Parts: C-alpha cells; structure tokens; sequence
C-alpha cells in the first residue's frame, strides 16, 4: 500500500524542510538545494491501516533540475509548493502545474502556501486562486510552525484511499527495554553529554 | 420484538506535560528538534514500571518511548532555564533501541522544574 | 428602565 | 558498472540503459540513488541527443523514450538554429514517423498515453520553430490525415491542444514579443480550417475518448478565438445539451461553457442575448434531469466524495458564479426566465452548504457581487427575497472566527448588505437561532460561538433603537444561557460571548454609561480568575471598548463625583494583581489611549503621572540600589523587573505618544545610565564565559533591558511633535550611550535595535544633525558591513536593519556621504551592489532603490567634481552590476527595479547629464560622446559575458534598449525579450524592432 508523491516548486519554497520535518521532526534552517530528485519512504497510521507516501522530492532551481517533468511518470498524487513571502513563486504555479498534469492527467493534487509564519507576507490570501479552475485542494502551511503541515497528506491519503472519514491515528506504543549500560562506556558517554550542554538549544524564544 | 438495525491503554498516567523534544547530533555539534507534543509519564499497572511516552500533535507519532531509569540524571543546558539534558541508552520510537542524548524544553522554568520533580519520584518507583 | 435591570442582571454573572 | 552508458566513446547499450532507468523509477535505495545520477550525467551531455534516435527506435522500456525525447526538448528549444539544416530535417522526420506508427499501433496507442503525449510537446516544439515559414503545409495534412484515422485524429487534436497553450497561455516568459505574434497570428490565420475539423468530430459523433479530446483542446481554443466562432454556429447547443448528458464530456463541457461565459461579446444584440440565455437554460436543464435536482442535498453529496462528484460541483459552482456574475440581468426581467433565474441561485445555495473552505470563498465572491448589486440597484432586491432569507442562515451559521481574518471580513460584508436589505428577518434568524442554544437543540460550543460572532458583525446597521432593543435582548438572553451551564469550561465559552458582543457594540455602551461601566468592573472581576483564557480575554475586551468608548472615561460622568479614569487608576495595583506582565502591559496601555483625549495638559499630565506611580516606584527604588552594586543586575528578579518596567513605558508610549515625553523625562537620564552599566556586564560576562554567553539566560535578560530601552525611545520619536527637544534634550545622550558601545563589541553582542533605533532619529529629526549622523554612520557603517559582507546568511537582522539605516541616510542626509574619505565612499558603493545579489527580498529592495536614490543625489549636485568623479569611478560599476543581476536568472523577483535603475543610468548619458568623458583619453579618441561609448562598453560587455549571441544581436538589442529609456514598459519589454535569447542560439536581431 504505497503511493508514489512528487513534490514541486521554486526553489527556496521549502518542500525539503518540509518533508524533513515529517520524516524526523526536525527544522532544518539552511537551505540546501536539492540536486535532481530524493526520494524519501513517508509512513502514516490510519483508521484504515498504514498508508505509505513514496515521496519524490524535486529540485526547483533550474541549474539543478535533472531529470525534470520525467520525475513526475507514474506519480499517483503531488503538492505543489509556492512561497507567501515571495510572490514570483506564486506566479512560477501555473507553470509547475502544467508541466506536472501533462505527464499526470488525473491524479490529486494539493497546492501549498508556505512559510505564513513570516509577518510580512506578500502573496495574500485572496490573490490565491489559480487552484480553484484546476481542483486542486489550497492549504496555507508552514514547515517551521506546523501550521496544517499535516493536512496535504490527509487530504491526499483520503482521496487515494477512497475514504472520506480516514483519520490519522496513533501508533501502538511498545513496552520499552531494561537499561543496563556497561560501566566501559561511563566515561564515553559523559563526553558526548558534557558537549550537548554547553551547546545552546536553539529558538529559545518560541513558546516551546 | 424488533431486531435493531494506542497501546497504553493498560497504563496510569502519572504526569503529563506540553514540551518540545531535541536530539543531539554529535557528528554536526547541532541539537535537532524530535517533536512537540504532550509528554507522559506512564505507570505500567502490571509491572509498576514509568516510562516516558511522547507524542507529536497531529501525527500522532512517538518521538520518544523509554524507561524513566534510575541511573539517568537531569542536568541544565547551557542556554535555557526551562530545559533538562540526560542522556537515554535505550529509546524506541523509531524502530529498534538506540541511545541518544535528549533535550527538552518546556513553557516555563516552573513547569520545567516540575518535570525533574515527577522525573525523580518516577525514579524511585524504577527502584522498587 | 430595562437597561437598568439588564446592568444588574449582567452583575450576578459569575463563575462558581 | 552502471555507469557504462555514460561511455560515449563505445556504442550505447540500450540493455544497458534500460536497466538504469528501471532501477531509477522502480527500484528504491542506494541503487535508485546511483541511477538517478547516472541518468542525468547522461541527459545533459551535449551529444546525448545523437543517440536518441537509437534509444527510440532500439528501446523497449517506456521510460528510456521518454527521457530520449527530453533529451531532444534540450536541444530543440536551445541549439535548433545552430544544427546543420539536415540534422533538422532528420530530427523532424524522425518524430512524426515515431509519432505516426504510435497511432497505428492500437496497443501501443493505448498503453502508452505518456510517452505519445511527450513525443506531441517534442513535435510542438519542432512547430514553434519550423511553423509555418518552413512548414506550411502542416495544418492541411493534419486534417487531411484525420479523417483516415480515429487514433491519429484524436492525437492531433491532442498536438493542437498543446500548439495552442504553447503559442497563447504560455508564450509570454517564453519566447520573443515578435515570435509569439508571429505564431499567434499563424494558429489565427489557419484557425478556420482547424475549427472546420472539430466541429465535424464533434457534431458526428462517437468515440468519446476523441470527443474528450477535442473538447480538450476546445477549451484552449476559447481563450482566444473570436465569439464568432461559438455564436455563428450550432456548438453551443451541442455543448449545452448533447455533451452534458454524457458524464465523460460532461466534466469538460462544462469548463468550455464557464469560458464561453468569458468570452468577448457585443452588448447591442437581442439575437446573441437570446442565444446566452438560451445555453444557460440548456445547461441547467440538463443539471436537473440527469445529475441532480434543485432540492438535492450538495453538502452530503460532496462529503461523501464518490468519483468526481466534489470536481463536479466545484465546476458547477464555478460556472454558475461566472455566468450569473457576467449575465443574471438577462434573466431579471422576463417573467419566463424567472424559475431559471431562481433555479441557478437555488443551486448556488445548496453549493453554498458544502464543508469546503476553499469552495465557500468563491460562492461567498458571488453572493457579494449580487448583494452589493441588490443594495444599489433599483427594483431588483424584491426578486432574491427567498434568496437572501436562505443566505441569512447560511452565511450565520458558516461564520468563522474574527481577527482567517480575510473569510471573517468577507462574511461581514454580505451580511451586512444582507441585513440592510431586510433587518427584520435578519433579527428574527439570529433570534430564533439563540432560542434553539437555550433549549440545547442546537447548543455547542462551536454553535455559539459561531452565533456571537454573526451577531456581533452586523453591528452598526440597525437603527440605535431597534439595536437597543435587540442588544438587550440578546445579553439578557445570553446570561441566562451562562447562569444555565454548569462548569467553568461552559460558564467561559458563555463568558467570553457575551464579553464578545457587547464589545461589538459601542453605540450602545456609549449611550449607556451605567451599563458600560458594569461591563468595565465586571471584566476587573474576570481578571482575577485563574481559568485558562478569561484573563486574556479580560483584558482584550477592555482595551477594544477602551478604544471605541474612550471618551466617557475621561469626562465626568452625570451622578459620578469624577472621570472614571481616575477610579481605575486609583485602584489599579488591587485589578492587575493577579495578571501575567503582559496582560499588565495591555491594562496601562489601554489607560494610556484614554488619557490621551484628556486635552488640558496639566490634567492629562497628573493622570500620567498617577497611571505611571507603581512603575516608577519600583523604578526609583532599583535606579538606587542599582548603582550601589551591580551585581545585582546578575539577579534575574532584578533584572525581570526592570525589563518589565520598561516595557510597561512602552505601552503607555505607544498609546500616547507625544503626550508621553513627561514620563519619558522622569526616566530619561537614569535609564541611559542603565543601559550603559548593563552593556558592562554583558562585556564582562562575555570575556569571562566566551561567546557562549551570549546564549545564557543571564544575559539574554540583560540584553532584554537594553532592546527594550531602546524601543522605547524609537516609539516615542517615531511619534514626537516638538523636534526641538527630540534635538536638544534627547539625541546626545542617546548616541554617547549607545553608539560607541555598539561599535566596540566583538559582532556577536551587538543588538541590531541599535541600527533600527537609529533609522527613526535619522528619519524624524535627521535633516536637523547631520553632525550627529555622520557620527551614526562612522559607529556602525563599517563594523556592520564587514558582518554582513561574507556570505548572505548570518546576522540576518543586522543585515536588513542596515540597508533601511543607510536608505534613510541616503535619502534625508546625504551631505554625510560627501563627508566620508574616499575609501569609505567606496565600501558604500560595494555594499549597496552587495544588496543587489541578495534573494532575501528585504534587502534586495533596498539596494536598488538606494543604488536609485544615489544616482538622483548625484544628479541633484550638477556640474561639480564630486558628481563628476562619481559617474568615472562608480557609473559603469552600477550599470554592469545591475545587468548582472537582470540576467543571471537568480534575481527575478527584483526585475523591475532592476530595469528602473537600468533605464536611470541609460538615460544621463542621452540627455548628457554626465559632462565629463566615462572614457580613457587613451582607449578613445578624442571628442567621442559617452553616447557611442556606452554602447561599446555594453556591446563588448555582453559580447564576453554572453558569447553565443551574435554581434548582431547585442547592437540590435542595445540600439533597441537604448532608443527606448524614456519608456519604462516597452524598455522593459526589450529587456524580457534579451534574457529569452540568452536562453538559446540563433535568436532573430529583428525582433527588437517589435515596439
Ligand atoms: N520561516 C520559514 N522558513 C522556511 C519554512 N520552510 C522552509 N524554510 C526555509 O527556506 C529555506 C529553503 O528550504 P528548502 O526546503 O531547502 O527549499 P526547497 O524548496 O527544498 N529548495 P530546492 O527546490 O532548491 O531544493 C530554508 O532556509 C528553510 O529553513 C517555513 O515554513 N517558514
Ligand atoms: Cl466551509
Ligand atoms: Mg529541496
Ligand atoms: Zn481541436
């Protein structure tokens, strides 16, 4: 039960932070830009069982964009992604739409604002439409607040399952182990945890 | 007559507590974020045993599941007074047992120093 | 006249 | 081993390929990984595309094709014009016949829909190129061959599909203005023969996978075809009826007919005003006989997302909206068009109760234009009156939360037109609706709330005695309801309601001051309860009647012995007791906003001072034993009370204002005193740790004092009236504290508030010291630029604050830039370009309108060594800097500004506002304008910078920019048109000739 995802946009748009963040939990604040495509397993607990996003994410500068719209041959769903603080990634949509629907001609697609953490937005809200013509379901995210960073795949895993009332539920969680650690590793450890100390925890003025 | 038409459930929950979960990445000297989400202590009915089980909001996914061991200890980051430290030999959120050393912050200083209270009490009950 | 009682009425609010 | 085919030495193994591309798309790993690599090293050789007639013909994998013919996308869009004519011609014949065998082929035609479409873009590529000046007969064979051939006529009409997106929707970025004319006015030319063929497919049936087809391309066609072509013929009546039965034509259709409601019509005709009703009637018709009636549920239907349900109706809500907004006056008068007028908005009513956001935003745009419509246009409202009745609930019991905020407003709107158009039946709705919350037949949380909010929006649209009556109602309606519910999770949701609406109503707390004042020491009493959220709500519904009522806190009220205002600042330590700093913060300045409209200075003054007697206490006390041991601002108590003191400053500052300088007077001379011995401590603290100190909650709380020290400052000379003391009182004893301590601190422990600080007092009272803003620029130019010069990521707030610093500079004390030694004006001009190659938007901006504003400061100076030593040492800097970014293709987002300046620069030279020669006497003989200069410079700069493009080409283009500076659109235009033939070899020098 695997479902191939490709994942498009302008470069710097944030679709590696965003997937980053699904698949370990971290917020990655460089920007590395992707080279070609990295394909990435993405695992969801269900009501209806595991659902699972092979997930293609594609390099949106044009220097680094490989293969291109052969990235998109048999995908089974897509996001396309656009930056509200930068309005030439939002006018880029049409174009990433159309190269991605003439290879996918009828699959779900959502279509993703991020980055609306950012105070000066300049893509505003009721200047996004260009989804509405085209069926394609709009969320406003954001990858460093995870604002509805959740909701693309939901939306997508009930279209692609065929279930409107699929809920994301949570995983058993096992007992865990016993602990028993050698003393020969008392002195390694104590290293590894002195220099965790003394580097500071990054963001210490958000809420959490 | 008219015929009509998780798996934790056999734990107590201790303590629970809004906090944001980090792990160190020795190899890039960079504390990376786990998860945000509520952080439980749970009391195994069975066996007495604590373990911290924690979870991300939305996705529901565990980014953290061990023993509350007895030979872990809490220690300070240097940049936070509403942060712990330790370091856990045996976590399985993501597949098999691995060790990390974990940070995690909370919303105040007050709810930090709480957590290391209910973490010390959840100790002892390890002992016995 | 029943803005008077309506104040009144308002003051009684209360939690417990 | 995978990595063979990359061996272009040897002859490509397409079982080798093969293999790659499959591990590639069906493989996973490291394996996949490696793949991939492989193929696009082999993609982007240059010669890969000699081998993809061998892949194509040789291959048996789908894939490998695919990327054979992107490989030839490569080299068609950008080295066509550079092939031997031959190559040509071969690459041509190869894609049609591949193309042509594809079609013949039934099995293939239908198992390998991807790789035909490919290979149709591949063959519209050749056709941008070739067609029709070297293809004229391509148009005519099309349809010659369509009629042998259900296949290969379904593929043309997939191959004009993509002709037509590719020379009229998406040819703007793409191409030239000439060449995109040129094709535009081919497809037009040939068009009649094009319309002939698919209206013969369309009207003789039968294969619907090549009627979807052509209905496909259809829909292309009417972005830009004339009307002509869907009025003078039957297709309307075909769309309209016969397409709209077939559930397979009927997604498609329907989009066409949306267009067709675009299209460009004359509004004199009886006749075309029939045939637009007539559709429309055929479309609904056929809604109700074989989809769906009027009366159907669309709420339940769309969540139950069977098929292509939700797409349908989104398509249906998108005509109907489209139509009725363009063409429901046509329906409006004749009495036989009445239940089709009605029957549409019924419609859009049930569409209107589907859980959808998205979709709810373009009914609620509809609603909007027609009540908007109903409110202004005479004899019209009484139509919709069972319309908007059902709208009433609709828009009621949908409504979002206020302050998204866009979907909040635009509910507003519409309900506040809708209310005008009938208040009784508006009142009645929200009144019965309030009824069915107090039964509990409807009572939720969300349904209350959702009830408070409608409630509260229509607020200012009933006349004061009717809303009098019907606040009163509600309130009395809504305690009820909160002295009903048990618990204090219920008795908050009720609370907060009612604390909701009366806020939403200050006409009436006005006219009411007992009332209002009841409120008031009710939300004093909510203050102290600890639950989670009253506090908070407490003290926003005090601040926003505070706002709008202001006013009957300062005078005396009748039976009152004083201005309220005086009761609550007497009693002021008692109701914040209990608060958070924050919502403190809010309270004093909420106190502030109604001691600015006490106009008697010396009054307004004693209330300040009172409001102001805790903060300054405890300032007073701190301010002593502060200077007898700083150790204590080591104290985190210490230093959290001091951080709030100031910032409880700069809450009642940012309500008053000028009023404010009396307190900022108390405090002034002192708090500068502060800020230097906590800047001492953070040094000391950061020598003795290292930069890690930096980090610790020690010092991020004394750096806290002096953020907010300075936000204090910049708040209140952002709002000052009288200049003269900002000047004379306040200006020295700020930079002696703040200036030097800035520049002497290791990067890391520099506050960038410094530079935002300083951007104000430029900004206010700049013009007034320009000793002090040369003084400014020495401190922070140089030492700020070397932190930001290394890459485009650190110090990200410095760097921004930096730029607007020396905007501002630029633009109200330039005489300070004049001042600098020359090495220093050099830096500037460095760092202005340096912001040019920013992506970072706040920056890039900046940089061009200073490099802008630079340029006119210039001007400005006329004829004088200055000036003329700046335009030899900097003009052809700016202009070549600022080219590099117009054509990098990283800095589009500043494409405009790019030009601007560009066209700036071009222009002083063809006016000769630049005296003395750019040039050498040397490289140039002498008396030669800097006109003909110019253009050697810039042809022989984009000669190396860009070496395809011919010589012909650059003089074309320059002669073209250069003519054309006094005309920013079409200067522009020449500039898209340059970086599309950079983009390729062999582009047309004429086509600069377009404006
Ligand atoms: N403030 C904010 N920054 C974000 C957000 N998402 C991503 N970023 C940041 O944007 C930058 C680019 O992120 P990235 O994932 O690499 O973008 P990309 O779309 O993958 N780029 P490419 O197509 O070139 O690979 C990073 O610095 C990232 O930290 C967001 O939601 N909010
Ligand atoms: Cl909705
Ligand atoms: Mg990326
Ligand atoms: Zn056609």
């Amino acid at each position: 039960v695997q479902f191939k995802l490709v994942l498009v946009g302008d470069g710097g748009t944030g679709k590696t932070t965003f997937v980053k963040r699904h698949l370990t939990g971290e917020f990655e604040k460089k920007y590395v830009a992707t080279l070609g495509v990295e394909v990435h397993p993405l695992v969801f607990h269900t009501n209806r069982g595991p659902i699972k996003f092979n997930v293609w994410d594609t390099a949106g500068q044009e220097k680094f964009g490989g293969l291109r719209d052969g990235y998109y041959i048999q995908a089974q769903c897509a996001i396309i992604m656009f930056d509200v603080t930068s309005r030439v990634t939002y006018k880029n949509v049409p174009n990433w739409h159309r190269d991605l629907v003439r290879v996918c001609e009828n699959i779900p697609i959502v279509l993703c604002g991020n980055k609306v953490d950012i105070k000066d937005r300049k893509v505003k809200a009721k200047s996004i439409v260009f989804h509405r013509k085209k069926n394609l379901q709009y969320y406003d995210i954001s990858a460093k607040s995870n604002y509805n960073f959740e909701k693309p795949f939901l939306w997508l895993a009930r279209k692609l399952i065929g279930d409107p009332n699929l809920e994301f539920v949570a995983m058993p969680a096992l007992a865990p182990p016993e602990v028993v650690m050698d003393p020969a590793l008392a002195a390694q450890y104590e290293h590894d945890l002195e220099v965790a100390q003394t580097t500071a925890l990054p963001d210490e003025d958000d809420d959490l | 007559h008219f015929e009509p038409v998780t798996m934790e459930e056999d734990e107590e929950v201790l303590y629970k507590v809004r906090a944001k979960l980090f792990r160190f990445d020795a190899d890039a000297k960079e504390w990376k974020e786990r998860g945000t989400g509520d952080c439980k202590f749970l009391k195994n009915k069975k066996t007495n045993k604590v373990r911290i089980l924690m979870r991300r909001d939305k996705t529901l996914k565990i980014c953290a599941n061990h023993i509350i061991a007895p030979e872990y200890t809490l220690k300070p980051n240097v940049g936070s007074d509403r942060s712990w430290v330790y370091a856990c030999t045996a976590d399985i959120a993501e597949g098999e047992a691995e060790a990390f050393t974990f940070a995690i912050r909370f919303g105040s200083k007050e709810n930090a120093d709480k957590f290391k209270e209910e973490f010390e009490k959840a100790q002892e009950i390890n002992k016995k | 006249g029943k803005i008077e009682e309506l104040a009144q009425n308002f003051e009684t609010m209360e939690f417990s | 081993s995978m990595e063979g085919i990359l061996d272009f030495s040897n002859d490509l193994d397409i079982a080798l390929l093969d293999q790659v591309v499959s591990t590639f798309y069906q493989g996973s790993g490291v394996q996949q990984k490696q793949a991939q690599e492989i193929l696009t090293k082999f993609q982007d050789n240059p010669d890969a595309w000699q081998k993809a007639d061998q892949i194509l013909q040789f291959s048996t994998n789908p894939q490998s094709k695919f990327i054979a013919l992107s490989i030839l996308d490569k080299l068609i869009t950008r080295k066509w014009k550079l092939l031997p004519n031959d190559h040509r011609i071969g690459i041509r014949n190869f894609v049609v016949g591949m193309i042509i065998s594809m079609c013949q082929d039934d099995e293939v035609f239908k198992t390998q829909k991807n790789l035909i479409n490919k290979s149709d873009l591949t063959l519209v590529q050749i056709l941008k190129q070739e067609w029709p000046q070297n293809w004229p007969e391509f148009i005519p064979e099309l349809i010659g061959s369509s009629s042998s051939s259900v296949n290969v006529c379904e593929n043309n009409m997939i191959v004009l599909k993509l002709l037509s997106e590719e020379v009229f929707d998406f040819s703007a970025e793409q191409m030239t203005q000439a060449k995109a004319l040129h094709l535009k006015n081919s497809m037009s030319k040939e068009f009649e023969q094009i319309f002939k063929l698919c209206f013969q497919v369309l009207e003789q049936g039968s294969s619907s996978s090549l009627i979807v087809a052509t209905l496909e391309s259809l829909l292309r066609y009417l972005h830009w075809i004339p009307y002509r072509y869907i009025y003078e013929t039957n297709i309307l009546e075909l769309l309209s009826t016969k397409f709209m039965t077939s559930p397979d034509t009927r997604a498609i259709t329907l989009k066409c007919l949306t267009e067709v409601s675009n299209l460009k019509i004359p509004q004199d005709n009886d006749l075309i005003k029939r045939q637009t009703v007539l559709f429309f009637q055929n479309t609904l018709q056929q809604i109700a006989t074989s989809v769906m009636p009027v009366t159907a549920d669309l709420k339940a239907t769309y969540a139950n997302a069977n098929g292509n349900d939700q797409s349908f109706l989104q398509d249906l809500a998108m005509f109907l909206t489209t139509y009725l907004a363009r063409n429901r006056a046509l329906l409006e008068s004749d009495e036989s068009l009445r239940e089709l007028l009605l029957n549409a908005h019924q419609y859009l009513i049930q569409l209107s109760k589907i859980e959808e956001r998205e979709l709810f935003k373009t009914t609620l745009d509809y609603w909007h234009n027609l009540v908007a419509d109903l409110f202004y246009e005479p004899l019209k409202k009484h139509i919709y009156e069972e319309i908007c009745s059902q709208l009433r609930l609709v828009i009621i019991e949908n409504m979002v939360r206020p302050e998204t905020i866009q979907l909040y407003k635009s509910e507003r709107e519409v309900l506040v037109y809708l209310t005008h158009l009938n208040v009784i039946d508006t009142e009645e709705i929200m009144i019965s609706k309030l009824a069915r919350q107090i039964d509990g037949s409807e009572w939720s949380w969300h349904n209350i709330n959702t009830l408070s909010w409608a409630i509260g929006s229509i607020s200012g649209t009933m006349s004061e005695d009717t809303e009098k009556r019907f606040v009163v109602t509600v309130i009395k309606d809504l305690l009820g309801l909160c002295e009903q519910k048990r618990g204090k999770d219920n008795k908050a949701v009720v609370a907060s309601d009612i604390m909701y609406v009366v806020g939403q109503y200050p006409r009436f707390l006005k006219a009411h001051w007992n009332f209002l004042r009841t409120v008031i020491l009710k939300l004093f009493e909510f203050m102290h309860e600890t639950h989670e959220g009253v506090q908070d709500m407490a003290c926003d519904t005090f601040i926003k009647i505070v706002q709008k009522c202001k006013y009957h806190f300062v005078i005396q009220q009748p039976r009152e012995s004083e201005p309220f205002i005086q009761t609550i600042i007497r009693d002021i330590q008692k109701t914040t007791a209990d608060l958070q700093p924050q919502q403190v913060h809010t309270f004093y300045k909420a106190c502030g906003i109604i001691i600015s409209e006490e106009r008697s200075v010396a009054e307004r003054n004693r209330l300040l001072s009172d409001l102001m007697q805790l903060p300054n206490m405890a300032w007073d006390t701190i301010v002593e034993q502060s200077t007898a041991n700083p150790t204590l601002l080591l104290d985190s108590e210490t230093v959290k009370i001091i951080a709030n003191i100031i910032k409880t400053n700069v809450a009642v500052c940012t309500s008053m204002g000028a009023d404010f300088y009396p307190q900022l007077g108390h405090i002034y001379y002192n708090m500068l005193q502060l800020y230097r011995a906590v800047s001492s401590m953070i040094s000391a603290q950061v020598a003795a740790e290292g930069l890690i100190a930096t980090k610790t909650p020690k010092v991020r709380g004394l750096r806290t004092i002096k953020k907010e020290i300075l936000k204090l400052v910049e708040t209140y000379i952002s709002k000052a009236r009288n200049l003269d003391d900002v000047v004379k009182v306040l200006v020295e004893p700020l930079l002696n504290a703040v200036l030097e301590d800035y520049m002497n601190n290791v990067p890391d422990a520099r506050d960038a508030e410094v530079l935002n600080c300083m951007t104000t007092v430029v900004e206010k009272v700049g013009h007034m010291i320009p000793q002090g803003v040369i003084l400014i620029l020495q401190s922070v130019f140089e030492c700020t630029l070397d932190m930001i010069n290394k890459d485009f990521t650190e110090y990200p707030e410095h760097r921004v604050e930096f730029y607007k610093l020396l905007k501002v500079i630029n633009e109200k004390s330039f005489a300070a830039f004049l001042e600098l030694p020359p090495a220093a004006f050099k830096l500037f001009v460095d760092a202005i370009c340096w912001a040019f190659k920013h992506n970072n938007r706040d920056v890039e901006v900046n940089g061009l309108q200073i490099a802008l504003d630079l340029v006119k400061n210039i001007e400005r100076m006329g004829n004088v060594p200055f000036a003329n030593e700046f335009h030899k040492n900097y003009f052809f800097i700016f202009v070549s800097e600022t080219f590099f970014v117009l054509t990098d293709s990283d800095h589009k987002s500043g494409f405009s500004k790019q030009a601007l300046l560009l066209m700036k620069l071009i222009s002083l030279v063809y006016d000769n506002k630049i005296s003395v020669p750019l040039y050498q006497e040397a490289e140039v003989p002498q008396g030669t304008s800097n006109q003909v200069y110019l253009s050697q410079y810039l042809a022989n700069m984009l000669s190396n910078a860009f070496p395809h493009l011919t010589s012909e080409q650059i003089a074309s283009f320059l002669s073209a920019l250069t003519k054309q500076c006094k005309d920013l659109v079409v200067f522009k235009g020449t500039l898209r048109d340059f970086l599309v033939q950079i983009k390729e070899v062999g582009g047309d020098p004429t086509d600069y000739l377009f404006a």
